[PDB]
């Protein structure tokens, strides 16, 4: 009953069960400041039952530095009333309401979760006692400039169905013992990965029927391949085979009251370098609430006496605490830094904690992740200028400007820098929208000499609306970049955003040429693949521009910053590759559902798109036959045969001819090939070790007969015949009754499994119909589309995967799970996306101010399902050395290509230049993939290259002349130094 | 001593090492229990990233200390 089209990317992070528990949960958001609107944004996008806003204060100027829904013409009104229609637009399924002041006990009764933001502590204590004693989930989140806190109180009895968010792992059973604590041994080359205390379940274990289908039993990890189970004394005798399935059991946790947790705090560390800070910041926020009782206002920005008042108050709060919470040492400077940025309201900090606080609300009414227990304190104190002595009398003083909440922390001069920044945003997806929103609130590119370049090739799909809040369901079929700019120009009219629709890569080097990266001050990535990340990384090294890299995956996030001449690049480190299924266990011996889904996706590409693309190239390119005959072995015959099939053999003319093909391919793929496989490998053949072949990762298949009444057999023919007719351009019907009536009249050719090659190829080149014989005929390839439930695409994969799963006795999967593996959908949620982008813009405050110390930067790593928060300083760029000169990744060789005379530098002058000016005996020279010079060159190759200029050599080997736009050239070297032996050296910028 | 290594899956690993051991030897022990090459391990401790060639005493790692095996991600 839930809209899988809208929540597609989110149902892969919460699941249908936890989503249904969201549909029936009302949330109250109190305080619509910068932090309050951020929390409410992700909650509405998450899909709760209903959200209710609440606020008593007016929309002051100091609130526009982070609230992206308070326009400049709404100052003075009620924040909850004006931002209600804007928040109610994000999700057409969640009604949003506001309230105008009373926080009475009867009002809180109609809510399940209550969020308290920017509310005095004494006013929070009354709400905390009531909600906990009546079973109302409580979330308290406050942000004070660079600092911020987050608190949760989900009652003293909360059931957790999932405490880590990770999918259950599986393993295959080798041997199990009949001891009192039975010992299970997994297969070799496949670690179980389980933990002591986990619960597993057994299946397909023959010889111990009592162990199969049992309920969760505790396990103890005895090693990387063994673990123990329950009692196995009075069980049967084990034989062979089996599969272990990890199961997560629901466990209960308890939360203390707000008034009790404030006295007995349980902390969750955000920065492990700041381990002793959550205890100190717990006293600072209490003194900040009591500060509003002495002076009736937040402390003034910077200032000396107002900072000394918090130090005097914090010492009194420390003495009045319990003798286990009282700290023997008080950090005077940390509380004085808190008084300076107390009156500040920054968009990044609000976006970060607002993303976390919104995620805690998701855990409250779903029990899907481990919540924060119970306090979470975070500070971005490194964003301040390094030791710089700036006065508050000119800068931090409020100017009745929209940036008062941000200038009060940094200053007017640091605000003028942002207005003159030019940044390049690569992508307008989930991270792209959050960055444009923070750009508008921060103020970067909002001046006379500032610009924000947004480029993105994708159009707005229905699934994007769950996390990309700058888009609306009527913005479908529009460019993301153009639409996202129009949404930001309304949040801040001063911003200047240019929206391109160019796919960033090697083809668009003309648009983003050398002159483009010159006036840039930095680049911010928002990409969903690793190839574009590596491409943007190499260019930021060639042009020496800062890069802000970020990535998400479900509840996980990471942030890495690359500063020129300071840190290593994104490509310096390596990441583990994706799950690569061996071709053997993919084509013949599958064991999991992923092996059939990956097989069904390859069936779609090779059965519909691949033959049509070959026929079109055969009918368009006159040099197609010669091209295919040139490449590889047993590949010309595979492609030439496919052309003969699609042109004459398997060529349809009527819809009925497509139904017979779908029935013939069914018997060939799920019956004939299965009998052919069983012929080469009988169902009880032994291996070289005398062991049964069909054991463990190899499941014994069985042929499948065609039953016209079975819907799974019919669902396959309907989707196959339609996609087959679309390839040839024929009208396909959807009447499942007439097709089934027609299937009972189709004849299937007999099949008997079976136990110079160029001579067959010499006949095919002569038997192929000439393109002049049939003029007019053309086929149409079919691009795979996952998010369309009408093109029969997912209808084919599910039917193709589950039919193969029945052959190998594999449990099938629904079309929702099949869409995850075959479509390769990466799960994403709005709370994680907003959390990392807030951390990205924190380091952005350091880039625009120019930090040269590695201590100031922080690389972020998040996992909101644990919850985990870790930060580490970026690694300094690796320093290598050849003889007396040492070089860094950011260093280059500058070689002027053309000379005192108009002629170009030659290869000989190039080699001798490094021997006399740099003392480098060059022994290997290459530009890209082509090699130019090496010590092992043939004598003839060296003669015809020494006197030729460098551009003439590259164009000679690369078969492509250099374009007119090429202004410089990158060269790789492997030379010998003055020491004696081979040595690596920087690259060369060869300016033409 | 006895150090802990926690991953992004909540999986906590127990190791038996000595303060004289190097970072390179620690990454070799992780591969013998989890199967991750040292080039794919990102270890964090006290706000610093563990680099090869260093020792456990350079980063000041006492007994009962926790390391974090993090990862970078692709979606966006
Ligand atoms: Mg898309
Ligand atoms: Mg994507």
């Amino acid at each position: 009953d839930i809209d899988e089209g809208l929540y597609s990317r989110q149902l892969y992070v919460l699941g249908h069960e936890a989503m249904k528990r969201l549909q029936t949960s009302s949330v109250l958001v109190s305080g619509l400041r910068g932090l309050g609107v951020e929390i409410a944004k992700n909650i509405i996008l998450g899909g709760v039952k209903a959200v209710t806003l609440h606020d008593q204060g007016t929309a002051q100027w100091a609130d526009l530095s982070s609230q992206f829904y308070l326009r400049e013409e709404d100052i003075g009104k009620n924040r909850a009333e004006v931002s209600q229609p804007r928040l109610a637009e994000l999700n057409s399924y969640v009604p949003v309401t506001a309230y105008t002041g009373p926080l009475v006990e009867d009002f809180l009764s109609g809510f399940q979760v209550v969020v308290l933001t920017n509310t005095p502590l004494e006013d929070q204590l009354r709400v905390g006692e009531f909600c906990h004693n009546r079973g109302i989930k409580l979330v308290v989140a406050d942000t004070r400039g660079l600092f911020g806190q987050l608190f949760c109180d989900f009652g003293e009895e909360m059931i957790l169905t999932d405490s880590n968010g990770e999918q259950p792992l599986s393993a295959m059973v080798s041997m199990v013992t009949k001891d009192n604590p039975g010992v299970v041994t997994c297969l070799d080359e496949a670690r179980h990965g389980f933990e002591s205390g986990d619960f597993v379940s057994f299946s397909e274990v023959q010889g111990m029927v009592e162990l199969n289908g049992n309920q969760p039993m505790e396990i103890k990890v005895l090693g990387p391949y063994t673990f123990s189970i329950c009692d196995t004394s009075n069980f049967s005798d084990y034989i062979r085979g089996g599969i272990v399935s990890q199961v997560k059991v629901p466990k209960k946790i308890s939360f203390k009251s707000l008034v009790a947790s404030l006295a007995e705090p349980d902390f969750v560390v955000t920065d492990f370098a700041k381990f002793s800070r959550p205890a100190q910041l717990h006293i600072g926020f209490q003194a900040l609430h009591q500060f509003c009782a002495q002076h009736g206002r937040p402390p003034r920005p910077r200032n000396e006496e107002d900072a000394a008042e918090l130090v005097a108050l914090a010492q009194a709060v420390n003495a009045r605490a319990l003798p286990a919470v009282q700290q023997n040492n008080l950090d005077e400077d940390l509380i004085r830094k808190l008084a300076y940025v107390a009156a500040g309201d920054l968009a990044p900090i609000n976006a970060f904690i607002g993303g976390l606080a919104a995620q805690e609300v998701m855990k409250a009414c779903s029990g899907k992740f481990m919540p924060i227990m119970q306090w979470l304190y975070f500070d971005a104190l490194e964003c301040l200028p390094e030791d710089k002595e700036v006065l508050t009398e000119d800068k931090c003083l409020q100017r009745q400007n929209r940036y008062d909440g941000q200038v009060a922390v940094f200053g007017s001069d640091l605000q003028e820098k942002l207005g003159k920044q030019k940044y390049f945003l690569v992508g307008a997806g989930a991270i792209g929208c959050e960055l444009l929103k923070n750009f508008a609130m921060i103020g970067l590119g909002c001046g006379e000499g500032g610009e924000i370049i947004v480029t993105d090739m994708d159009t707005i799909e229905k699934s994007n609306l769950n996390r990309q809040f700058l888009f609306r369901p009527w913005d479908v079929t529009k460019l993301k970049s153009d639409t996202a700019a129009a949404a930001v120009r309304q949040m801040n009219p001063h911003i200047r955003v240019t929206s391109h629709q160019n796919r960033v890569g090697p083809d668009t080097e003309r648009i983003y040429d050398d002159d483009f990266f010159q006036n840039l001050d930095g680049v911010a990535n928002a990409l969903d693949n690793v190839d574009a990340r590596m491409y943007m990384d190499r260019r930021c090294v060639y042009y020496r521009k800062p890069l802000l890299e970020s990535g998400t995956l479900g509840t996980k996030g990471n942030v890495q910053v690359v500063i020129p001449f300071l840190t290593e690049s994104y490509s310096s480190s390596q990441d583990p590759p994706e799950k690569s299924i061996p071709i053997a266990t993919l084509k013949n011996f599958p064991n999991a559902i992923e092996h059939t889904l990956q097989w069904a996706r390859d069936e779609f590409e090779g059965l519909f798109k691949q033959p049509a693309e070959n026929v079109n190239q055969y009918l368009t390119d006159p040099k197609f036959v010669e091209r295919t005959l040139r490449l590889a072995g047993t590949q010309p015959l595979e492609v030439l045969e496919a052309v003969q099939r699609s042109l004459v053999l398997q060529r349809p003319q009527t819809w009925a001819d497509c139904v017979t093909w779908a029935c013939h391919h069914w018997h060939t793929q799920y019956s004939n090939n299965i009998r052919q496989l069983l012929h080469n490998f009988p169902p009880d053949q032994l291996t070289s070790s005398g062991a049964p072949f069909w054991s463990g990762p190899k499941r014994c298949p069985h042929p499948l007969t065609f039953d016209v009444n079975n819907p799974l057999h019919l669902d396959y023919v309907m989707a196959a015949a339609n996609l087959f007719a679309q390839t040839y351009g024929l009208t396909g019907s959807q009447d499942r009754a007439a097709v089934a009536t027609f299937l009972q009249s189709v004849q299937v050719p007999e099949f008997t499994p079976k136990s110079v090659d160029d001579s067959r190829l010499e006949e095919l080149k002569a038997t192929l119909p000439s393109p002049d014989k049939l003029p007019g005929f053309k086929m149409y390839p079919i691009d795979f589309e996952k998010d369309d439930d009408s093109n029969f695409h997912m209808d084919f994969i599910v039917a193709a995967s589950n039919l193969r799963a029945e052959n190998y006795d594999i449990p099938s999967a629904d079309r929702h799970k099949s869409k995850l593996i075959a479509g390769k959908i990466i799960p994403a949620i709005a709370t994680t996306t907003a959390a990392v982008v807030g951390l990205v813009c924190l380091e952005l405050y350091k880039v625009v101010q120019g930090h040269r110390q590695l201590d100031s930067y922080k690389n972020g790593f998040l996992n909101l399902a644990l919850p985990f928060f870790g930060f580490s300083e970026p690694l300094a760029a690796p320093r290598h050395q050849y003889y007396n000169q040492e070089w860094t990744l950011w260093d280059r060789f500058e070689v002027q290509g053309l000379q005192p005379n108009g002629e170009e530098m030659t290869l000989k002058q190039f080699l001798d230049y490094f021997k006399t000016e740099h003392k480098l005996e060059i022994t290997m020279l290459s530009q890209g993939v082509s090699m130019l010079y090496s010590f092992f060159m043939p004598a003839a190759k060296l003669k015809e290259r020494l006197d030729q200029p460098m551009t003439e050599i590259v164009s000679r080997v690369s078969k492509r002349k250099l374009g007119r736009h090429v202004r410089a050239l990158v060269l790789e070297l492997c030379c010998n130094d003055e020491s004696g032996e081979d040595v690596e050296v920087p690259y060369v910028r060869y300016t033409i | 001593m006895q150090i802990f290594v926690k991953t992004l899956t909540g999986k906590t690993i127990t190791l038996e090492v000595e303060p004289s051991d190097t970072i390179e030897n620690v990454k070799a022990k992780i591969q013998d229990k989890e199967g991750i090459p040292p080039d794919q391990q990102r270890l964090i401790f006290a706000g610093k990233q563990l680099e090869d060639g260093r020792t456990l005493s350079d980063y000041n790692i006492q007994k009962e200390s926790t390391l974090h095996l993090v990862l970078r991600l692709r979606g966006g």
